[PDB]
């Protein structure tokens, strides 16, 4: 049968600026079949961000249709009747959300797992989760050396703001929504590097440089005890002493799915999945076992500093590395 | 769970434009619409509220403190304020209470300022009475010294800082000069006067540069020089700019403060390195939102350090920002660290004060280094209550089922569409959320944690009107819809109710029957028939069967009764004297309030009833006090409220707008079985006694979630002491900043309190405390420059520069 390639309302945004009048149908119907599909390759081929995302697309479509004679189809968010593989890319979106190649729970694709990972590897930048309705009076000390923070809304996208009229939109956005805050770089812009996952065995080894970055201990600790073997996906690596040590990359967030953002990272993913064998029969029976795997872990340690996704109650503060409840 | 009285402010008005200033005390104090109000910098947070004015604060300005401290003369807080109606009252902030009365003739106080020469007497101040009238006040028993009239129009002056015989006068024709100033004797003439060649801004002296001063225009700044009398500076900005709204000089380097019309705060410093005075911009913040409701009305800067500044708009936000350096004409840092030059390996703290970030002058030009980079922060942000016309609701009372995890919670709602939640305890914000779209009618609680709310539409050209009802559960913030989709033609809701024991709901619309909710299944139960009386007032039973009476519009009262789904009649009454518009049950007792301003007292034990008029215009709502055995009730009306008691019917007390009190009321409520709460028009929400009596708040017995660090609070026995123990630091061997070690024979109370003001200090302030190099000079510049003092700033510097020079 036919593989579902679930996205959001963001790639038909960003694909819309005959290609833009038939993207009603991927906007309102976003049913595309096969028998669609095959007519909008044209539509594909023939045509900075709206050439990278159009560019993604054509290869990804290319390489999921081959013998691994196999047709796909295209929904958008009784499903054991005409799909058998549910394959999602990444990120996806806080404003929306057999087998699924991507996150389990809707948990996963949100702000809780944010720190969940900090709190099994003891690494990573500065966190403030505030809950909605609480008024900042003081800006933070540990806050106050950055010059450049990330801004995070219950339900939207991050986005990088300057620290000097942060506390005007602090108050004003979190009368609508929790806020998380985040330090991005002490001088600036902060470098971000993105390391995909599974991992190679000619890549575990060697020296911690710009283009070999399996050997860090943060990643280390997170291949015991996320299962990052039977999933794609990439890393999100931060660092803010930009203007090298494993002192200064700590991770920033962990993504499931195929990237559509960039090119050179969507063609070694693809090359991931057709070489390691994600997609083989017996090599998905794994893939339950650790669904349920982590699933469980998320919702307990969720359930934990708690006494769609739930919205947080409690004030927490990430520093030194140890996650404890904000005094204020 | 002690509740003691306050009050909280709101908006500013347009007469608050200039009433603001920053002491050496440490402390701002702003004036609100009829009050004073006295805030913090390093914790933000308000510390004493002063209320005694009847009209409109115009000028506050703090005391001078240049004199020798000792028992005879402690550290006090001093306050001076003017009115619109030609009041001046001295302040003592401490307690609540004035020391001194001044008031001349009927017209507003045009300028407000101290006397800094205090070698003779600290008590002397002057003020300008309109139209052209300037007299010399004594602040410590409020007489008349000397009186000098004029033939120009006074509009401000300011004083020499050098020689204190010179006064200069800024008139609608020119600038007079007075060269004989002295508090024995008036000026003998008019003295010298000169014409500029209407629209000046503001005038005042340069403490950096002798006998130097500035002129403010919207477009230009002038530098003059006096003994020629000519322009020898002038600061313009580009032909695309914000013009000038104010300017404020420094003391310790050479620089200036302005302020532009959208808000923004830049830094100008003399140039130095590489023929006429040039001022380089050297830092720069970030602009506000300006619209024709918000305005910044004024700034100020810190006297002491001058590295922080405040900023004053009119909606009543203040914005604090700070100053920081790190490492156009360049800057260099200075060689002498707390008056005494350092080495490479101590530690430093060049954000402790301006005069330690930069060098001193030079000049451009000459043979002679670090670069110096400054920029401005915002770590500071304080708000106050919004627009008029609240709509305010309290908690349920304190009953013994709910000790544990009791909370006076209050809710106000306002037009923005937003709900505030406060304390009461500590006077903080606890939490703000947007709900509604539209103004807030009404605020209703089903719990500890959680209430509704409703708010209505503009209606259309037939009268259907949009209706919203959000639940909101405080922790989480979640905001669900209680009906659901009900679409946007329907009635509007007039009132809704919930019973004692949140277990059902009633909503009254314009013209639609009856319907009962459920709080916990959020489902409907039963909704009444189109052959329904319509519902002008409506009331529970504090006493799953309850009751609830209800009226009509011809007078009948109609008793029923709810228990599931069913819902039967109990009884009814006989017509009695025109329309009731509020009911209140209690106990045994029941009250009825009617148009023409009467107070029928039903008692439903022998049938009797006892209508005593109140000679007022009209009732708009009655409320009980909560608590077992607690029958006192409160009653709004057109003019003010009243306290009653339905045992025996005899008034406890009143307030009448325009005869006792100088405000409106608009909303009441019950905050304990002792006080009440009020609503003021001007945006003030007041908790009073039981007589609504004005008390004084004292700044004693008030709980802190943070500590200041304010001396001047202290015993004047504690400041001293403190002072002593702090400059000879190394006692008995080893460095400690408590007092339990110390041989101290004293009582425990004013030990813990000396203990808490000193655990307040900042973390690099106690880290210099604790450094075996940190010399004794640097020790008692660092405590003259903690305790907000003059003398001995000016002394030590100095003292420490001759003795570092004279001893190499």
């Amino acid at each position: 049968k036919r593989i579902a390639f679930l996205f959001d309302s963001t790639l038909t945004a960003f694909l819309m600026m005959n290609l833009k009048s038939h993207a009603v149908t991927m906007f309102e119907v976003g049913k595309l079949s096969d028998e669609s599909l095959d007519s909008f390759l044209i539509e594909l081929e023939k045509v900075q961000r709206y050439f990278d995302h159009a560019l993604t697309l054509r290869n990804t479509i290319l390489f999921l249709r081959h013998n691994k004679g196999f047709p796909l189809d295209l929904l958008r968010c009784v499903l054991n009747k005409n799909y058998t593989l549910l394959v999602s890319m990444a990120p996806l979106t806080n404003e929306i959300r057999p087998q699924h190649i991507g996150p389990a729970i809707p948990e996963v694709s949100s702000v809780w797992f944010k720190l969940y990972i900090y709190h099994v590897t003891g690494q990573g930048p500065p966190s403030l989760l505030l809950s909605k309705g609480t008024r900042l009076r003081k800006l933070p000390d540990i806050f106050q050396s950055y010059d450049r923070l990330l801004i995070t809304s219950w339900g939207h996208d991050p986005g990088v703001v300057p620290t000097s009229n942060v506390l005007t939109m602090l108050n004003d956005a979190l009368t609508h929504s929790a806020v998380l805050i985040q330090g991005h770089g002490l001088h600036g812009i902060g470098e971000t590097v993105h390391v995909p996952f599974p991992f190679d065995e000619t890549e575990l080894q060697g020296e911690f440089t710009r283009v070999n970055m399996g050997v860090h201990k943060a990643l280390q600790i997170l291949r015991n005890r996320v299962d990052l073997q039977h999933l794609c996906g990439y890393v999100t690596m931060l660092n803010a002493s930009s203007q090298t040590t494993e002192a200064d990359w700590v991770p920033l967030e962990l993504c499931f799915g195929i990237p559509l953002f960039s090119s050179e990272l969507n063609r070694k993913v693809c090359r991931k999945i057709a070489a390691h064998g994600l997609c083989r029969k017996e090599s998905l029976q794994n893939l339950l076992h650790s669904s349920r795997k982590l699933s469980l872990q998320v919702l307990n340690f969720v359930h934990s500093f708690q006494e769609g996704v739930p919205l947080p109650a409690k004030n927490l503060i990430f520093k030194d590395g140890v996650l404890s409840e904000w005094s204020g | 769970f002690k509740v003691s009285a306050r009050t909280l402010t709101g908006a500013l008005n347009a007469h608050n434009k200039a009433a603001v200033d920053w002491g050496w005390q440490g402390l701002i104090a702003y004036g609100c619409h009829s009050l004073v109000v006295v805030i913090d910098s390093i914790t933000a947070q308000t510390l004493q509220v002063l209320e005694k004015h009847k009209a409109d604060v115009v000028k506050v300005k703090w005391a001078r403190e240049n004199y020798h401290h000792n028992i005879g003369s402690p550290y006090c807080l001093r306050l001076a304020s003017a009115d619109v109606n030609g009041k001046i009252i001295v302040w003592d902030v401490a307690a609540g209470v004035a020391q001194c009365e001044i008031q001349e003739h009927a017209k507003p106080i045009q300028d407000v300022q101290w006397l800094w020469n205090q070698d003779a007497s600290r008590d002397l101040l002057l003020a300008i009475h309109p139209p052209n009238y300037i007299v010399l006040w004594n602040a410590d028993t409020g007489t008349k010294l000397w009186k000098k009239s004029y033939a120009d129009n006074i509009l401000s002056f300011s004083f020499d800082p050098f020689d204190p015989s010179h006064l200069t006068l800024l008139t609608s024709e020119g600038i007079v000069f007075i060269s004989d100033f002295s508090p024995s004797k008036p000026p003998s003439g008019p003295g010298k006067k000169v014409y500029i060649s209407n629209d000046c801004l503001q005038l005042a002296y340069l403490p950096s540069k002798r006998n130097h001063m500035l002129l403010l225009y919207p477009r230009e700044i002038l530098i003059l020089d006096l003994e020629v009398n000519q322009t020898v500076g002038v600061i313009a900005i580009e032909r695309t700019g914000v013009p000038f709204l104010q300017v404020i000089p420094c003391f310790q380097r050479d620089g200036l403060f302005c302020l532009h019309e959208n808000g923004c705060i830049t830094l100008r410093v003399r140039r130095s390195y590489n023929q006429e005075l040039t001022y380089d911009l050297r830092s720069q913040c970030d602009a506000i939102r300006v619209t024709k409701t918000v305005r910044p009305f004024s700034m100020v800067c810190c006297p002491v350090n001058e590295n922080a500044a405040a900023l004053v708009v009119s909606d009543g936000r203040v914005m604090i920002w700070e100053l920081k350096s790190a490492v156009v004409s360049p800057l260099y840092s200075p060689v002498s660290f707390c008056g005494i030059p350092v080495g490479v390996l101590q530690n430093k703290l060049p954000d402790l004060s301006l005069d330690n970030m930069i060098g001193q002058s030079a000049i451009a030009g000459e043979e002679h280094l670090r670069e110096v980079h400054l920029k401005f922060l915002l770590t500071g942000l304080l708000s106050g209550l919004p627009a008029p016309q609240f709509a305010i609701r309290m908690c349920p009372p304190l009953t013994t089922k709910n000790i544990k995890m009791y909370q006076p919670l209050l809710a106000v709602g306002t037009s923005n569409g937003s709900v505030l939640v406060y304390h009461l305890t500590s006077g903080l914000l606890h939490k703000e959320l947007s709900i509604h779209s539209c103004e807030v009618k009404g605020i209703e609680w089903t719990s500890l944690t959680s209430f509704l709310s409703f708010a209505t539409s503009t209606p259309n050209n037939m009268g259907l009107v949009r209706n919203e009802l959000q639940l909101v559960d405080l922790p989480t913030g979640r905001s669900i819809a209680f009906r659901g989709e009900r679409g946007n033609d329907e009635s509007a809701i007039e009132m809704i109710k919930v019973s004692h024991l949140k277990q059902y709901l009633a909503v009254v619309f314009r013209d639609k029957p009856l319907e009962l909710w459920d709080v916990r299944t959020c489902t409907l139960l039963r909704e009444m028939s189109k052959n329904f009386p319509t519902i002008t007032a409506l009331e529970w039973s504090p006493s799953a069967r309850e009751h609830f009476v209800f009226t009509d519009i011809d007078g009948q009262v109609y008793h029923l009764t709810v228990e599931g789904n069913s819902v039967k009649d109990s009884a009814r009454i006989p017509p009695d004297m025109g329309s009731i518009t509020c009911i209140a049950w209690k106990g045994d007792t029941l009250v009825l309030g009617d148009m023409d301003g009467n107070l029928n007292f039903w008692d439903l034990k022998g049938r009797v009833s006892r209508g005593i008029p109140t000679h007022r215009s009209w009732v708009r709502k009655i409320r009980f006090a909560p608590g077992k055995g607690n029958q006192k009730l409160i009653a709004m009306y057109n003019d003010g409220a009243e306290v009653w008691d339905t045992k025996e019917v005899q008034m406890v007390s009143s307030l009448r707008s325009g005869r006792n009190v100088t405000f409106r009321i608009l909303d009441v409520d019950w905050c304990t079985s002792d006080k009440v709460i009020l609503a003021s028009d001007d945006g003030c929400i007041r908790v009073l006694e039981m007589s609504m009596k004005s008390a004084c708040f004292r700044m004693d017995e008030q709980e802190l979630t943070e500590p200041v660090w304010c001396p001047y609070l202290l015993v004047p026995r504690a400041s001293l002491a403190l002072k002593a123990f702090l400059l000879h630091q190394p006692w008995n061997g080893q460095y400690s900043l408590d007092i339990s070690h110390v041989d101290y024979p004293e009582n425990e109370e004013i030990k813990n309190l000396l203990q808490e003001q000193l655990n307040s200090l900042s973390n690099d302030i106690k880290k210099l405390l604790l450094d075996p190099e940190f010399t004794l000079l640097q020790r008692c510049l660092l405590v003259s420059r903690l305790y907000g003092d003059e003398s001995e700033l000016h002394f030590w510097t100095v003292a420490a520069h001759y003795l570092h020079s004279l001893s190499q």
